[PDB]
RNA sequence: UUAAGUUAGAAAGGGCGCACGGUGGAUGCCUUGGCACUAGGAGCCGAUGAAGGACGGGACGAACACCGAUAUGCUUCGGG
RNA sequence: GACCGAUAGUGAACCAGUACCGUGAGGGAAAGGUGAAAAGCACCCCGGAAGGGGAGUGAAAGAGAUCCUGAAACCGUGUGCC
RNA sequence: AACAGUGGUAGGAGAGCGUUCUAAGGGCUGUGAAGCCAGACCGGAAGGACUGGUGGAGCGCUUAGAAGUGAGAAUGCCGGUAUGAGUAGCGAAAGAGGGGUGAGAAUCCCCUCCACCGAAUGCCUAAGGUUUCCUGAGGAAGGCUCGUCCGCUCAGGGUUAGU
């Protein structure tokens, strides 16, 4: 099983890709708890490609990650950060690259929010 | 389909027995001492599991 | 000159509502249904003042029958025997003795048996 | 001794305010503020302000210790209704009652 | 202790009573306005531009009332 | 005036032939009451405000602005009996 | 006193209760009128007192007079408020995160990427609307949620022709 998150197949993929790149860039995002729970598996699978490091793994990641600037100073893309900084940080760690922390409901819709961050 | 008879005050009240809020699943924060939701970050001090978030 | 509706309506309706105190839900609250119930209560009260006299006589007879049968008589024979003896003590009083002073009741039952055994 | 606060003609339906009030009625004021803070309902912030106002009245006006306070009375009365109309199909209008609440809290010393 | 028997009490909520409020605008009291008349007056205004309007006029926004580029008033004669 | 007294009396006691409705002719509402006097609540407190609790004014503020009285439906809080 | 009688629709007859106003007489009332609320009182009924609370200025009683004189029903009229019910609904559509502002932010601003229209969902311009335009301030109501925002509220501003 996997969550649908109230979106069509394409909308959901697009959202998970957006969130995946957001977490790579920011290292810590706030979203709905259920979005965060789906994002764990997707992001950790991207980090696995990063840790592999080979061209084939990079092109697989490039099919998923958005073309967004990670570091404006260095002119580093999100894909480049994944294969440089993130992959290096989690060289010795075997899985569990993210953690979710629950924040409680937001005002407008009572939606249970969460921080998801790189460990 | 429409109500054949109006609902009495009694029956309305009987129906609303279960239409009720529960008390939040709350515990004392070990950092700051304010109540927080269990398994959630404390909104007051930003702590969780003895760590500032 | 114009006569406004005024206070007479409220006063009349409120008296009906006070007679409907203790009635269930809307029957103590709303004039129309309270009125109907107070009226119905009148019919019932009149009927039941009559039925009360039937129900107590029924109760006394049942108790006399029980006491009579402890003395080896049915109610039917006891009352026949009391009538023959010329004892005119009524069922309320006989049932009172049956409960309160059964020895006195037994004497009256013995008096009845004396006439029956003639 | 008692200290009262009232928020009159708050734009929230009485039934919805009463749901939250039923959680805090009888409670110690500290516990009540915690419940309201962690109850995700529209009435919670409104009721919280009335409670804190009653506590402030208790401290300032009557010289009562805020740590010893209990909610002795708590109730929502109906305020005046704002009548609105929603256009329905077939050129019919249907009434919308935008209801208001009077929210009373009374705090007393335990 | 075991057996058999009996009977309490319970309130998620509810019913009746009572107390205290809210809503709502009945009722009473009140009258700025009406209704019907009586007595007397007056029964027509207009090309010397009427009735009725529009637009304007004030130290101050709009509106009312008043006024008409002499505009929130001008002259004169009386009153006070 | 052995006429009305705010659902009455004019449609209109109130900025009403208005608002509103209708292409138009035309149809056509609702809406009176602080107090004797504004003396219309300085100041303090909670609150972003609204609103409130004190304080003050007043004979009265539960007369604090659709502010005399304030019924009923209806909505609540408490609990004596069930 | 005695004797007899006293179910009742249509309907006939009689005796009364209460309401507003008037006349006359006699009273009550700021030491608290009417109204309103409550009560375990009184009368054969309609009904009438008494006591307390609220109320804050009017009102009974007696006799007679006059009537807009009594409501529970008219799919009655007007107003208020219920029930259904925290129910149906919230009106075609892609957003996500970061930063900001703020008492408060899914909803306002900015940024990034994503997505949609593209013989239009672009640009111009009629009719029609009539200030909705711009700037600053605002958040009661309107906005089907929210709101710091707005075609909304308050200020001030803005439309230039011989062609
Ligand atoms: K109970
Ligand atoms: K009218
Ligand atoms: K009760
Ligand atoms: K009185
Ligand atoms: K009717
Ligand atoms: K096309
Ligand atoms: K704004
Ligand atoms: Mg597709
Ligand atoms: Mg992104
Ligand atoms: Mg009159
Ligand atoms: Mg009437
Ligand atoms: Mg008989
Ligand atoms: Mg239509
Ligand atoms: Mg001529
Ligand atoms: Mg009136
Ligand atoms: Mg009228
Ligand atoms: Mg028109
Ligand atoms: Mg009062
Ligand atoms: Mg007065
Ligand atoms: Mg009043
Ligand atoms: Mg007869
Ligand atoms: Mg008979
Ligand atoms: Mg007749
Ligand atoms: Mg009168
Ligand atoms: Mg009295
Ligand atoms: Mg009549
Ligand atoms: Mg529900
Ligand atoms: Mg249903
Ligand atoms: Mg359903
Ligand atoms: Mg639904
Ligand atoms: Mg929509
Ligand atoms: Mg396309
Ligand atoms: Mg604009
Ligand atoms: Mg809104
Ligand atoms: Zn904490």
């Amino acid at each position: 099983s996997y969550r649908k998150l109230g979106r069509t197949s394409a909308q959901r993929k697009a959202m998970l890709r957006d969130l995946t790149t957001d977490l790579i860039i920011n290292e810590r995002i706030e979203t709905t708890e259920t979005r965060a729970k789906e994002l764990r598996s997707v992001v950790e699978k991207m980090i696995t490609l990063g840790k592999r490091g080979d061209l084939h793994a990079r092109r697989q990641a490039a099919a998923y990650i958005r073309n967004e600037v990670a570091n404006e100073e260095n002119n580093q893309d999100a894909l480049q950060k994944l294969f440089s900084d993130i992959a290096t940080r989690y060289e010795e760690r075997q899985g569990g690259y993210t953690r979710i922390m629950k924040l409680g409901p937001r005002r407008g819709d009572g939606a249970p929010m969460a921080i998801i961050e790189l460990v | 389909a429409v109500p054949f008879r109006r609902t009495s005050k009694m029956k309305k009240r009987l129906r609303r027995t279960h239409f009720k809020l529960n008390v939040p699943g709350m515990t004392e924060c070990p950092s700051c001492g304010e109540m927080k939701l269990s398994h959630r970050v404390c909104k007051a001090c930003g702590s969780y599991n003895g760590k500032d978030i | 000159p114009r006569v406004k509706g005024g206070t007479v309506t409220r006063k009349r309706r409120k008296k009906v509502l006070k007679l409907a105190k203790g009635y269930f839900g809307s029957k103590h609250t709303l004039y129309k249904v309270a009125n109907q119930q107070v009226m119905k209560s009148g019919n019932y009260a009149f009927r039941d003042r009559r039925q009360k006299k039937r129900d107590f006589r029924k109760l006394w007879i049942t108790r006399i029958n029980a006491a009579a049968r402890m003395n080896g008589l049915s109610y039917s024979r006891l009352m026949h025997g009391l009538k023959l003896s010329g004892i005119e003590v009524n069922r309320k009083m006989l049932a009172d003795l049956a409960v309160n002073d059964l020895t006195a009741f037994n004497q009256l039952a013995d008096a009845a048996k004396a006439q029956l055994n003639k | 001794m008692q200290a009262k606060a009232v928020a009159r003609t708050v734009r929230i339906a009485p039934r919805k305010a009463r749901l939250v009030m039923d959680l805090i009625r009888g409670k110690q004021v500290g516990e009540a503020v915690s419940i309201l803070n962690l109850t995700p309902r529209a009435a919670s912030p409104i009721i919280e302000k009335v409670l804190k106002s009653a506590i402030a009245n208790a401290e300032h006006n009557y010289e009562m210790d805020a740590n010893n306070l209990v909610i002795s009375q708590a109730f929502v009365d109906e305020g005046p209704t704002l009548k609105r109309f929603r256009p329905r199909a077939m050129g019919r209008a249907s009434q919308i009652n935008k209801r208001t609440s009077h929210i009373t809290i009374v705090v007393s010393e335990k």
